[PDB]
RNA sequence: AGUGGAGCCUGCGGCUUAAUUUGACUCAACACGGGAAACCUCACCCGGCCCGGACACGGACAGGAUUGACAGAUUGAUAGCUCUUUCUCGAUUCCGUGGGUGGUGGUGCAUGGCCGUUCUAGUUGGUGGAGCGAUUUGUCUGGUUAAUUCCGAUAACGAACGAGACUCUGGCAUGCUAACUAGUUACGCGACCGGUCGGCGUAACUUCUUAGAGGGACAAGUGGCGUUCAGCCACCCGAGAUUGAGCAAUAACAGGUCUGUGAUGCCCUUAGAUGUCCGGGGCUGCACGCGCGCUACACUGACUGGCUCAGCG
């Protein structure tokens, strides 16, 4: 009717932004029953870059993790994706939303890394460009964990395993079934006749570097197998030498 | 390689604008009587999703709700 | 679930797993009639 | 001149901040640092007395 | 036919200016960046807000760290990135100090894929022969050709690569295949003075139009010149006797190109390898040179009315 013409407007505007205040019936969309025929009126994917920040902004703050998810993963995300294929860098504010995003940490995994690394069409540069954003903003305990538990149990890429580095660089404190689940990653490919890149082997020196202290035995002597299988000129000696000085509990 | 020098200058950013620490604003609310009946100062919103709990500002001629932007005289 | 666990000491936290696999009008009329008022605020055309 | 061998020389200055455009022998690298000499001659202090005093013995710290 | 002379327009110098952003300077410098710049483009200038990692140390936080926020007042801006309002939001931490181990970095090399530049006719093996070897022969007396082309001679014989060849295109068809988004002719009805009608309605099938197949030119024929051969010149008939393009996927490049990999080498990261945005300017500024253009300098003209014809798109 005539919301229809008002939502066509800032259709117009949206496409066409930079910075200044937004009109106020963008601003309550998330408060509306009907958000999602009303947001197809905006057309996401005609927007401006320095729009899609401010977008961002609006839906991490007006609660409802679940509403909050679902944005991101069908106008935030496949934007993110579209521009590391198309400028090879990524746009400012477009960098800029994806720390405001994490804001809700449920949302942010459940809506941007889980889906990406599940994908498999995910680029080596795509990792790298999200991953830096883990390493900037802190992340709660039991969120993080939570994500890495996720990684472990994936199936293997290579843009998959410089999230998990990212993620125990963070240096917190570990649930033990997680840990158990990251040696049975590791152990995966034990017997893979696959040549592994340098950035998985960096993944299991991180993890040795700062986890040497809860890791039992078994397990302990079962990474020494695994160096045995798979090893490396540079590296290997290395998380050798950190699991040969290791005190335990 | 050539390496360059490194200058030093000094400008302050010391001084920058934080907002007022407001400390302890929920005695504000309610005012407790010496029997021990609750009575609240500020208006209750009555908003679809953030009622029973959550309160108005009190404008110097108005109400003003802080989650989902109820205006009144 | 694997096999080569945690073995000794201390269990701080159980953890929560089981939500992130186990997952997957009047004020409308106010704010348009705002949005026109700004609209036309924009070019006044008339105000002596 | 230059850290990496260029030897050039000012052409006009632009901003009312001090930049400058600058004529140079060959290409710059971005890696670049210019720099120009300036001289002033220096005489010594004038502070002469024959006069010094009578050190203790010496030893090691 | 001009330009160079005139006015104007634009390019490059030069000159100004806060800025008049810019590589190239006798072809390949010179309306090249598709560059017709009010904004964007914009790289340039004058201003103004905003925040700018991880790490270690010292401080604050549940007696809220912080986020978000209606209206009003501020400066060049509807700045919740300030105050009245402090109302919500529950750790998603931020307040000072630093030291190297900073990465949406910059550049250099090793290596993995892919371009452009000069002419446009050559380039390069293999095997054999000649010389201690550098080298030569092949790659040549002669004629001939755009040509290491061809005839042919022969200590050479054979190749590969490109040019050539291949493909398209255009010229030609009153032969053929068709065309309700092409057209004609004839026939009806109508309008007009036996004719004119881009008026309207289906029997004629291709002349025009289209788009296909098949033809058609091969030095075919004749004459002259030619070691009587390779070839060259002239001429009849013919639409065409010497169409133009791409392919054709060379030689030299020490010009290289690109989000490929190297726990790659260095340099930088409150000196952000152009930080995002906001407002206003500038790119046109003008004594002058050097230049491409447009309009002209009239009578073969200008003005005025009338008349009648395209094609790429
Ligand atoms: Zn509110």
């Amino acid at each position: 009717p005539r919301v229809l013409e008002v939502y066509r407007g800032v259709r117009e505007v949206l496409s066409k932004y930079r910075s200044g205040k937004l009109p106020k019936a963008f601003k309550i969309i998330p408060a509306l029953s009907n958000w999602e025929q009303i947001l197809y009126v905006t057309e996401p994917e005609a927007w401006t870059a320095a729009a899609m920040y401010q977008a961002t902004r609006i839906f991490a703050s007006n609660l409802k993790e679940r509403m909050a998810q679902r944005f991101y993963n069908l106008v935030l995300l496949p934007r993110v994706r579209d521009d590391v294929a198309e400028y090879k860098r990524l746009n400012f504010h477009l960098y800029m939303a994806l720390k405001k995003a994490l804001f809700k940490p449920g949302a942010w995994f459940k809506g941007i890394l889980i889906p990406l690394c599940e994908s498999g069409t995910c680029t080596l540069r795509e990792a790298i460009i999200v991953g830096s954003i883990i390493t900037k903003c802190s992340i709660p305990v039991l969120h993080s964990s939570a994500a890495m538990l996720k990684i472990a149990e994936m199936e293997y890429s290579g843009a998959n395993s410089i999230f998990l580095r990212l993620l125990l660089d963070k240096k917190y404190a570990l649930p033990y079934r997680v840990l158990d689940a990251l040696v049975f990653h590791f152990l995966g490919f034990r017997t893979e006749k696959r040549e592994l890149p340098v950035l998985w082997h960096q993944c299991l020196l991180t993890l040795v570097q700062r986890y040497k202290a809860d890791l039992a035995t078994d397990q302990k002597e079962a990474l020494l197998e695994l160096l045995r299988l798979q090893p490396h000129p540079q590296l290997s000696p290395e998380i050798r030498r950190e699991l040969q000085s290791a005190v335990p509990r | 390689a050539k390496k360059r020098k490194k200058k030093s200058y000094t400008t302050p950013k010391k001084n920058k604008h934080k907002r007022k620490k407001v400390k302890l604003a929920v005695l504000k609310y309610y005012k407790v009587d010496e029997n021990g009946k609750i009575s609240r100062l500020r208006r209750e919103c009555p908003s679809d999703e953030c009622g029973a709990g959550v309160f108005m500002a009190s404008h110097f001629d108005r109400h003003y709700c802080g989650k989902c932007c109820l205006t009144y005289c | 679930s694997s096999v080569m666990r945690r073995n000794e000491q201390l269990t701080l936290h159980d953890e929560r797993f089981e939500k992130f696999y186990e997952q997957y009008s009047n004020r409308l009329q106010e704010v348009l009639n705002d949005y026109y008022k700004e609209k036309a605020e924009n070019c006044v055309k008339l105000n002596t | 001149r230059t850290k990496w061998g260029r030897r050039g020389h000012i052409k006009e200055p632009l901003g009312t901040h001090g930049h400058m455009k600058c004529s140079f022998d060959g290409k710059l690298k971005s890696q670049d640092t210019v720099l120009m000499n300036l001289y002033k001659r220096v005489f010594p202090k004038w502070t002469y007395d024959p006069y010094v005093p009578e050190p203790v013995p010496w030893l090691k710290s």
